[PDB]
């Protein structure tokens, strides 16, 4: 975050250096909202898949044992969950930094942050989409 | 054309797939609580869980395509 602040106005920004940190404060604390907000809805949608698991296993008619099947999807949110620290990031950036800024002038932006992301030890989604990311499709058609 | 026109129902698919398998999840669930003590009706839901089959599995094959359309889309880009 401070790497990518020191990046922005570098690139973004003309006229002599009179600006200074406010957007930083304002991303910290768009990304503590966001992860906070993440993680509820992740270990609710497993509590949706764990009490599925013990549905089935109480039933146990050529289809069911699939749903084991269904089931591995229990192995998928662990790799979904590591990588979410990292998506709230950009989107919490999308949400201070860029509302400002051009079609080409927020992806600039973006590549710059995601090799951040890709240097620091912290793993994003690879198909990311901010639309997607953070709009449910009931807004998003009512919108 | 043939791409591009895969592009919007590919993340349409994608979260409509998901809707409908959150959906169909909700259908499951919600007759097997009142269908426990009754009749064999959860099979009449598992005609359409055998239809999710390639719902389920079409969002594998879609995925499976993804690898393999979406580098190919940022290639397209450059040009």
């Amino acid at each position: 975050l401070i790497h990518f602040d020191r990046n922005f106005y570098q690139k973004m920004k003309v006229g002599v250096n009179p600006r200074s940190p406010g957007y930083f404060i304002d991303g910290l604390r768009a990304l503590v909202k966001l992860v906070t907000a993440k993680y509820q809805d992740l270990q609710e949608n497993q509590r949706f898949v764990n009490v599925g698991l013990e549905k089935l296993n109480e039933s146990v008619k050529s289809l069911t044992f699939e749903k084991e099947r269904w089931l591995n999807t229990t192995k998928q949110f662990s790799k979904t969950s590591q990588e979410l620290i990292g998506n709230c990031i950009i989107s919490s950036i999308y949400e201070t930094y860029f509302g400002h800024l051009n079609e080409r002038e927020r992806a600039d932006m973006l590549v710059i942050l995601k090799r951040l992301l890709g240097k620091f030890a912290v793993k994003y989604d690879v198909n990311y989409r901010f639309i997607d990311y953070l709009v449910t499709l009931d807004e998003k058609m009512k919108w | 054309a043939e791409m591009q026109r895969k592009r919007e129902d590919l993340i349409k698919l994608n979260t409509e797939y998901k809707l409908k398998l959150k959906n169909l999840e909700k259908r499951l669930l919600e007759e097997l609580n009142n269908s426990q003590g009754n009749m064999l009706e959860n099979d009449e839901l598992m005609v359409t869980l055998n239809n999710l089959k390639k719902e389920a599995m079409n969002i594998e094959k879609k995925l499976s395509e993804s690898e393999e359309f979406f580098p190919q889309f940022d290639n397209l880009v450059e040009e």
